[PDB]
């Protein structure tokens, strides 16, 4: 259903911009996603799932890796997991857990809300370390039972909602969302945060109006933010959704009037130039740019399939922002706006014309594209015809119905 | 030209092909039997659907 094949992806970077668990799910997605590559994506993910004492999934990753390994040994014509890490590790992670578990219910005994709290967190956190996904959320229920403060809700939202997107359970992460923007009073930037989760968990559930607002409020001052997603995919996802959704005025109100997309887009100058020739009229190297960021970010942890629809949405957004200006458009010409044959060029605006909002006839003999402005009154005369025909009609068949009611006409 | 119109600054369009700049005249200045038009489907259909109904 998915999988393609692409060089050049910076795995060093990709790796250290995010950290912690999204770290290992991006690095599983990029060896999974791309071959020719796996290798040392899947080393690695090991080498970095092996610190902060993983179970289950470095169990998976050291397969996948000793599989690799093995496909290695014969292509040119698998190492070992070092079992003492299970030993050691699990010992160790047992008498610190069972320690903290100690430590926490005897203050269960004590009854301090906070304290309870604090603790059940810190419990999630290494649950969420070990690799326990449903322990840390009983954890961080229990906390969120005893909360005090407004700092203790906000530090309550953000865990639940970290933890849910690794769970993938994202109505938890709007909810709570939605919980810690409205309730307290609607230098700590905390509300660009939430932003920045809540535009992330609406691209992961296949919204690209709402998640582009939401990331178009999300400023810059946040700059660490690597426990969810980096500031470079943040940028890209916000112009991408963007380019999608918005139109040209929208497009250029909201970039300009946000100025935190001004230096994200200055940390992705490729999306700031699809923009760009986006708002001028150069659709051509626009959509190579875009093509070329295709291949670059298909192997992202929550993309491809969204992006695919982005990147339908957003050649056809460009055809009918480019068709626009035109009453007689040369479909020679429309087709030298970019490097699609005639014949593609001339399905696409086809097909264009039978979904819609291109408004087009498409003169195939010079290929000459022209616009259909038809006068209302033809339109509206005709259809009138149409309504009075069919108001006979089913004044034929309400009248009809009166003769089989008032003879007391029916099946015996 | 493209970026004016794109601004719908210019209510016109662009002949490429002769080196033209169509304008839309627009001196009718109607736009009342789309609204008559638009009135006249939405009550009848309004009306089909009461008959249907009551019926």
């Amino acid at each position: 259903n998915y999988v393609v094949e692409n060089p050049s992806l910076d795995l060093e970077q990709y790796a250290a911009s995010y950290s912690g668990l999204m770290r290992i799910e991006r690095l599983q997605f990029i060896a999974d996603h791309c071959p020719t590559l796996r290798v040392e994506a899947l080393k690695m993910a090991l080498s970095f799932v092996q610190r902060t004492f993983n179970v289950d999934m470095y169990e998976e990753i050291h397969r996948k890796l000793s599989e690799a390994t093995r496909e290695l040994q014969n292509a040119p014509d698998p190492p070992a997991l070092d079992t003492a890490w299970v030993e050691a590790t699990r010992k160790k992670a047992l008498l610190k857990l069972e320690k903290l578990d100690t430590d926490l219910k005897n203050y269960k005994g004590n009854s301090i809300k906070e304290s309870i709290r604090r603790g059940h967190d810190d419990l999630g956190d290494h649950y969420l370390d070990c690799g326990d996904l449903s322990n840390a959320l009983k954890c961080y229920s229990r906390a969120r039972d005893y909360c005090t403060s407004a700092k203790h809700v906000i530090n309550m939202c953000l865990n639940v909602i970290k933890v849910s997107v690794y769970l993938q359970n994202w109505s938890h992460v709007l909810s709570y969302v939605s919980k810690a923007e409205s309730t307290p009073e609607i230098t700590q930037a905390i509300l660009t945060k939430l932003k920045c989760a809540a535009g992330l968990a609406e691209l992961a559930a296949r919204k690209y109006k709402q998640a582009a607002k939401c990331l178009l409020l999300a400023s810059f001052d946040h700059c660490d933010f690597p426990e969810l997603l980096s500031p470079s995919n943040v940028a890209i996802y916000g112009g991408l959704c963007a380019l999608a959704t918005f139109d040209r005025q929208e497009l250029q109100r909201n970039v300009i009037s946000s100025s935190s997309f001004k230096l994200f887009l200055e940390l992705e100058p490729q999306v700031r130039d699809i923009i760009f020739k986006f708002y001028e009229s150069k659709y051509a190297s626009c959509l190579k740019m875009l093509d070329e960021m295709k291949d670059n970010l298909l192997l992202d942890m929550y993309l491809a399939p969204h992006v695919r629809t982005l990147y339908t949405q957003i050649r056809n957004r460009a055809l009918i922002q480019y068709f626009s200006p035109y009453v007689s458009a040369d479909m020679h010409r429309m087709a030298a706006a970019f490097n699609t044959t005639v014949a593609a060029l001339e399905d696409e605006l086809t097909q264009l014309i039978l979904e819609g909002l291109i408004s087009a006839r498409v003169d195939s003999h010079s290929k000459i594209l022209y616009a259909r402005d038809v006068d209302q009154r033809s339109t509206t005369f005709e259809k009138s015809l149409l309504m009075g025909k069919e108001f006979q009609r089913r004044a034929k068949a309400m009248m009809l119905r009166a003769a089989v009611l008032r003879n007391q006409i029916h099946v015996k | 030209l493209v970026q004016c119109i794109l601004d719908n600054t210019i209510h016109g369009r662009i002949d490429q092909v002769n080196q033209l700049l169509e304008l839309d005249h627009q001196k009718r200045g109607g736009a009342r039997y789309t609204a008559l038009d638009k009135w006249t489907n939405q009550l009848n259909s309004l009306n089909q659907a009461v008959v249907s109904k009551l019926a």
